């Protein structure tokens, strides 16, 4: 930089800085910060003196040059100079580097031995629990006897779980669930990563959601087939497409869960899918005919049929559901007279007064009898309500 | 090759090809993955800042500049992958877009999404 300054020319200068600048920059700026170390070792030091004088004089070079194809502030190095008060936040930052450097490593492994998953309770996890827990020891220990703030720890602590956990699930694109149960007995093994949980728990969310997306889209789809079509329902979507992805993309994974979260996360499902996506949505319907009832009594027959969970047979949720929706799938095609004298068997313990009394409108057109049968429903709900 | 190719991702980027740029993306880190690990470090160390930039594509066009869910989940699983190979220095920002892109995926209406 002296021969730049006092050693060339103005053009001579004017055009090496344009040539060199942005390497100067880059790389004087990328050698103080990895000797960052050694150079804020010290207070006062001819070292910094030079570096500080080298900085000034790099900023002098971008102006007596005049160049704007690269630019040097010289803040960054007057700052970093100045940054003499954290002297631990450098030391952390490296501490992070060597830990994501080693989570990186870790899943470099060609031998992929992390990937064997032992049943511990039985939940199937890999080897990787245990490396983020050996990472997480050296990290609480690296901040043992350093001076960081409390304030930054948990940050860079998050941003190592998230990292990591985006690591991982960049390495389970398609095993999510199983990465999903590994985090789960993390958790249980160690309850302060709340970053861990509410981000496992949301990308469980994601997946489900997705699903839900894909499962509701399907299903509008094959209403709209229904509305449209009336003579071949096209049980395509449902026989080939909904019903295995469901089993093997839902109903497997959520059993491979295999716990409280799993059963529950089912229970959810099958109220997404037996209300939302089916009772909702043929709620929403104008008009059902005979052989779109006939055709919505075949499709919740074979659901009902296909859908069975007998992991959840025990759940009272479960079996009223699934009740309620065999039930549907039974009273669409039939007549009023039949509906009457079920639901004076009491068949319709599920079904709301006015969800029934919609099924009744949508099923069935304007006539005197559906008046009858409406206002005994309504009534008999309604002496059922004053004991 | 692989130069070539992310240089077409950057400038169909100039052009927001963001799917032809997703195929190079896909081919060329498929190609990486059978070519070794060499590869892997070279190809960061050089355009990491490229897989940056295009990981936080954001198109002007979109629909209340809005992002589309499927461009949400394909930019999440485009720096999911990156984060893996990526130059240390930068975990942080693609984490953060990473959890800039979560906060917002968990934020839409899923089942009726204005952006799908």
């Amino acid at each position: 930089c002296d021969f730049m300054l006092d050693g060339l020319a103005f053009r001579d200068r004017k055009t090496l800085s344009y040539e060199l600048g942005p390497l100067f920059n880059t790389e004087f700026t990328k050698f103080v910060k990895n000797n960052a170390s050694i150079i804020l070792e010290s207070l006062d030091s001819p070292l910094k003196n030079l570096v500080s004088v080298i900085n000034n004089k790099l900023t002098r070079l971008v102006a007596k040059s005049e160049v704007t194809n690269w630019t040097h502030s010289g803040k960054e190095i007057q700052d970093l100079l100045m940054n003499k008060q954290l002297y631990y936040n450098l030391l952390l930052d490296k501490v992070l580097e060597s830990h994501i450097s080693e989570i990186r490593s870790i899943f470099e492994d060609p031998k992929k031995s992390w990937q064997n998953l032992e049943v511990v309770e039985h939940i199937e996890v890999t080897q990787l629990p245990k490396l983020f827990l050996a990472i997480s020891q050296n990290f609480k220990s690296s901040f043992a006897d350093s001076h960081v703030d409390e304030q930054y720890f948990a940050y860079k602590y998050n941003l190592l779980q998230t990292s990591y956990m985006a690591m991982c699930t960049a390495n389970f694109s398609h095993n999510w669930c199983q990465l999903y149960v590994d985090m789960r007995y993390l958790i249980e093994r160690d309850e302060k990563l709340y970053r861990i949980k509410e981000l496992t728990r949301n990308l469980l969310e994601t997946k489900l959601n997705m699903k839900y997306r894909i499962v509701c889209q399907l299903i509008r789809h094959q209403l709209t087939e229904f509305r449209e079509n009336e003579r071949n329902p096209s049980w395509d979507a449902t026989i080939e497409k909904l019903l295995p992805y469901i089993l093997k993309e839902i109903v497997r994974p959520l059993q491979k869960i295999r716990g409280e979260e799993g059963s529950r996360y089912l229970l959810s499902f099958l109220n997404f899918l037996y209300n939302d996506c089916v009772t909702k949505e043929i709620l929403k319907w104008q008009i059902i005919s005979e052989v779109n009832s006939e055709n919505l009594g075949e499709l919740v027959s074979l659901l009902v049929n296909n859908t069975d969970i007998q992991l959840l047979a025990k759940e009272p949720s479960y079996k009223k559901m699934r009740e309620k929706f065999a039930t549907m799938g039974k009273f669409l095609p039939l007549h009023l007279k039949e509906i009457m004298e079920m639901f004076y068997n009491g068949d319709f313990y599920l079904f709301a007064t006015d969800e029934l009394i919609q099924w009744i409108e949508l099923l069935f057109a304007d006539t005197p009898l559906r008046r009858n049968a409406i206002d005994d429903i309504y009534e008999i709900r309604g002496t059922a309500l004053d004991d | 090759e692989v130069d070539l190719m992310v240089l077409h991702i950057d400038y169909a980027l100039v052009n927001l090809d963001f799917g032809t740029a997703y195929e190079l993306g896909k081919q060329v880190f498929e190609i990486c993955q059978e070519a070794g690990q060499h590869m892997m470090k070279a190809l960061g160390d050089e355009h990491w800042l490229t897989f940056y930039q295009m990981g936080k594509f954001v198109d002007p066009n979109w629909v209340d500049n809005e992002i589309p869910t499927e461009i949400i989940v394909l930019q999440m699983s485009i720096l999911g992958r990156l984060l893996e190979v990526c130059p240390l220095e930068e975990v942080e920002i693609v984490t953060s877009q990473w959890s800039t892109l979560e906060l917002e995926l968990s934020a839409r209406d899923l089942v009726k999404d204005k952006y799908a």
